[PDB]
């Protein structure tokens, strides 16, 4: 429960004894009033304080100082506990840092009349890594311990003999870098962090976690995904949350030394590591230290990954050291590094989702003053397929476009008076180069079921054979019958197919991995399906869409090698691990008739023409800025059975709108002649997009897929098609 | 399996018909003792690359007819899978209209 952690208040004092929270949180611990206990923080950090707590002030609210939430690096709202130490001493030496940011104006000795009358006779608690900023010969002094040797938990009087020191320097970078990570600083991958927390959970504060399973979970845990998406942020958050010796190598650091110098400092870190009890090792960029054995041209390289080969498992339960590797790319590591012995978790980083986006947002304008002007969301769900450092760089290029238009003086004229508005943003959204952009992306997507029209028979039927089994699995373990993985869609090569399994992605609430046709060439050309199923079944549960079989099919052997490599790795995939595949075509002549066979993709869905309310869905959404269209004959156009081929009813709707926007056009025209666009539509421009309305497909093709009903007759010859 | 689809694969003169031919190099280094037996299965005889059928190799051939009616009484006593038997029908309507009755899928009608 920890009941003593609770929210922090604001500044009722000033020095770091002068804390209260209630002295009913003194009663019921049974904690003195005159005991140094520990009050947590980020980054480990707790401190030494006398703590005076008052029932008279809020018994959830510690009255934490204005300079004492940056010694203990939190902020208004965080939950604080307490740990006693009661074996505080005074030694003569002791280090403290004035900074000429606060002190410089005053001179003299330096443990003058600046600290006394605070400290006279003190025996108050300071603490090495805290600052605390005290008003002192008529001007603020702060008052960072940087070193103390008799027990850190320490007691330091002013009236004693002071080792003072009177060095003002500016630690302004190390001020920001203070903090420097968290896990308020990492946002929209909290099953990733929760995954490596649970994997880094035995070294910290629970070594003897091996009664309940002997394999220790193994030493070695590979961070992949895209470039760039903070995989080292990631190491530095484990690095300042687990408190650990950490003792990262960077690979390229590694490697620029001579020959015979690789090895040196690189056994040095392990000889490092093995000494304390936590210890953490990482490294970077396994890709340039390891690649694959057919590409190490040199033989520094292997002796490099000889050497590291060597000393992985030459080492082994010593000081339970951890070894942790964060690379770009998973699939040009040596595979004898990644096996069951040694690297064996493969986590995945991935790109983030809109959610995800939105916190990253979130995360980095907590440290920029914003104008209060802009959502915050709207950047969020229009930007896709996108990295955190290219959204740090979004927000950097808005910061500068914000002050790009600005006079240019040293004064501080925009430093208080800083804006960034939503166009400044748009106009950094417009000159971005997401570079995560043609991955194959995971994301549970957000097409909104009722915009698909569909068929009301054929979406209870794929509702049945796709969440039934999953989101009742007591209707999926006790009773029931092998699940039938795989469903099969065809039918007019528009009307309806693509966006009916992204709703049952959505109502379903599963990953959707989604290639449409000819992306499977393009990357085979420029292995690629193993990655694509280790993707499927990591992202595990999600729905493969094989958008546009029937355009890979017109390719024809001339390589045609990839559709039976598909039908290996898909035949290759057991019953369980919930995963599901969705095949979708348009001409079915062509439709290579080892798919159709049962094991495989087996599901025959018809999809035929829709019905008359398909027209009703589409103006939900709304992009033209004016208002929709409203009261006209919505089933009229479908009384009169026209563009009733199939889907490409948007097509209408675009024409009358793009009407629409001609009108207000020539209506802003006349208003800028002569110097209320009636904005709703109205009737005549539905009337005009009607006249050039055209069929999408023929009726000899529909009579085509009304022969192709039952196209389940497989495995013969195609008797020419009469 | 998918001998078939080896067999459909011919066009495109990436043929792959030859791999055919190092399956039959392969099929004399076996001798006629150690005991192993090789079992082909396909579902179209045209384009079965006849050099297969060369006696000695792959010598008798099973043609397998239409499939008898009563696999509905051992597709689910034999294989129970979470679901018990249907009990108090008559099994004999289903093979008295016969339906389904070209090849299988009379275990996809379960
Ligand atoms: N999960 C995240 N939370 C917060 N900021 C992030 C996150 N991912 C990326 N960023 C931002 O993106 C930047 C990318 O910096 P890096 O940590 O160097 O990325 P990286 O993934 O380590 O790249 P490599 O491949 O290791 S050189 C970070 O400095 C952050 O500003
Ligand atoms: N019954 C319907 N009700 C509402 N909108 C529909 C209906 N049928 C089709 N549509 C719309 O028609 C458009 C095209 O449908 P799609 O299935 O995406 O065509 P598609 O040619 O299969 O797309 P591909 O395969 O990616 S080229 C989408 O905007 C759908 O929302």
């Amino acid at each position: 429960n920890r009941p003593n952690r609770l929210i922090v208040d604001e500044a009722i004092n000033e020095d770091n004894s002068v804390v209260s929270l209630s002295q009913p949180k003194m009663d019921e611990l049974q904690l003195f009033r005159g005991d140094t206990v520990l009050l947590k923080g980020k980054k480990r950090r707790e401190a030494v304080c006398i703590v005076l707590s008052d029932d008279t002030c809020s018994d959830e609210k510690i009255r934490m100082n204005r300079v004492v939430r940056n010694n203990l690096r939190v902020r208004l709202g965080d939950v604080i506990s307490i740990q006693p130490c009661p074996d505080v001493k005074y030694g003569k030496r002791i280090h403290v840092l004035p900074i000429d940011d606060t002190v410089e104006g005053i001179t003299g000795n330096l443990f003058e009349v600046y600290l006394k009358p605070y400290f006279l006779e003190a025996y108050r608690p300071i603490r090495k890594g805290d600052i605390f900023l005290v008003h002192g010969g008529m001007r603020a002094v702060e008052f960072k311990v940087v070193e103390t040797d008799p027990s850190p938990y320490c007691i330091v009087a002013p009236d004693t003999v002071i080792h003072c020191e009177g060095e003002p320097i500016k630690r302004e970078d190390e001020e920001e870098s203070l903090n420097e990570v968290g896990y308020d600083d990492i946002g929209g991958c909290r099953k990733q962090l929760a995954q490596i927390k649970e994997m880094v959970e035995l070294p910290l504060r629970h070594p003897a976690l091996f009664k309940a399973i002997g394999v220790k979970p193994p030493r070695g845990i590979l961070l992949y995904g895209p470039p760039g998406t903070g995989k080292t942020l990631i190491a530095r958050a484990v690095a300042n949350e687990t408190g650990a010796f950490f003792f990262l190598i960077n690979g390229p650091e590694i490697m620029s030394k001579l020959a015979g110098e690789s090895e040196s400092n690189l056994r040095k870190a392990f000889e490092e590591a093995e000494k304390n009890a936590p210890a953490i090792i990482f490294i970077d960029e396994l890709d340039a230290i390891a690649p694959k054995r057919e590409k190490t041209h040199g033989e520094v390289e292997r002796r490099i990954v000889s050497q590291l080969l060597t000393l992985m498992d030459g080492l082994k339960q010593r000081a339970h050291v951890i070894v942790m590797a964060a690379t770009n790319r998973p699939n040009s590591i040596d595979p004898a590094l990644r096996r069951f012995g040694r690297f064996d978790r493969e986590v995945d980083i991935g790109i983030p989702d809109a959610t995800g986006r939105l916190e990253i947002l979130q995360i980095h304008t907590k440290n920029m003053k914003l104008a209060d002007d802009v959502d915050l969301e709207q950047v969020a769900n229009e930007t896709h397929g996108h990295v955190g450092a290219d959204l740090a760089a979004l927000c950097s290029e808005a910061a500068l476009q914000a002050i790009r238009k600005k006079m240019d003086l040293i004064d501080a004229e925009v430093m208080n008076s800083l804006a960034v508005t939503m166009d400044d943003f748009r106009w950094a959204l417009s000159q971005s180069n997401p570079s995560a952009l043609r991955e194959t992306v995971v994301e549970v997507p957000q097409v909104t079921w009722e915009d698909i029209g569909g068929l009301e028979d054929v979406k209870r039927e794929l509702q049945e054979l796709v969440q039934y089994p999953v989101e009742h699995p007591d209707k999926f373990l006790k009773f029931g019958m092998t699940p039938s993985k795989g469903v099969l869609f065809y039918g007019p090569p528009g009307c309806g197919k693509t966006l009916l399994a992204k709703a049952i992605a959505n109502e379903c609430q599963a990953n959707f991995i989604s290639i449409k046709g000819p992306e499977l060439l393009t990357m085979w050309f420029g292995a690629n399906v193993r990655e694509i199923f280790d993707k499927a079944r990591q992202a595990a549960p999600c729905v493969l869409f094989f958008d546009e079989l029937d355009s890979i099919a017109k390719a024809r052997g001339a390589a045609d090698r990839v559709i039976n490599q598909i039908l290996t790795e898909m035949d290759g995939m057991s019953t369980k691990k919930n995963v599901f595949i969705i095949g979708a075509t348009n001409r079915p002549d062509i439709i290579d008739p080892a798919i159709l066979r049962p094991g495989r993709l087996d599901q025959l869905i018809y999809i035929p023409l829709p019905d008359e309310k398909s027209r009703v869905a589409i103006l939900k959404a709304n992009l033209r800025k004016s208002p929709v269209a409203k009261d006209v004959d919505l089933e009229f156009l479908a009384k009169m059975t026209n563009g009733f081929s199939g889907a490409d009813l948007t097509e209408i709707c675009q024409r009358a709108c793009k009407l629409a926007i001609r009108e207000s056009i020539e209506s802003e025209i006349r208003r800028e002649r002569e110097r209320d666009p009636v904005p709703e539509i109205r009737r005549d421009h539905f009337e005009e997009a009607m006249r050039f309305a055209r069929r999408s497909v023929s009726d000899n093709d529909i009579r085509k897929y009304e022969m192709f009903a039952q196209t389940l007759q497989q495995s013969r010859g195609f008797g020419s098609f009469r | 399996d998918e001998l078939d689809s080896i067999a459909k694969a011919r066009g495109g003169n990436g043929a792959a018909d030859r791999v055919i031919n190092q399956i039959l190099t392969e099929m004399d280094g076996m001798s006629t003792k150690k005991n192993v037996f090789i079992i082909g299965a396909t579902n179209r005889p045209d384009i079965i690359d006849p050099a297969i059928l060369r006696p000695g190799r792959l010598d008798q051939l099973i043609y397998i007819p239409l499939p008898d009616e009563k696999s509905r009484v051992a597709i689910l006593k034999a294989n129970l899978r979470k679901s018990p038997v249907a009990k108090d029908v008559d099994l004999e309507f289903l093979a008295k209209m016969t339906n389904g009755f070209s090849g299988a899928d009379l275990t996809e009608i379960c």
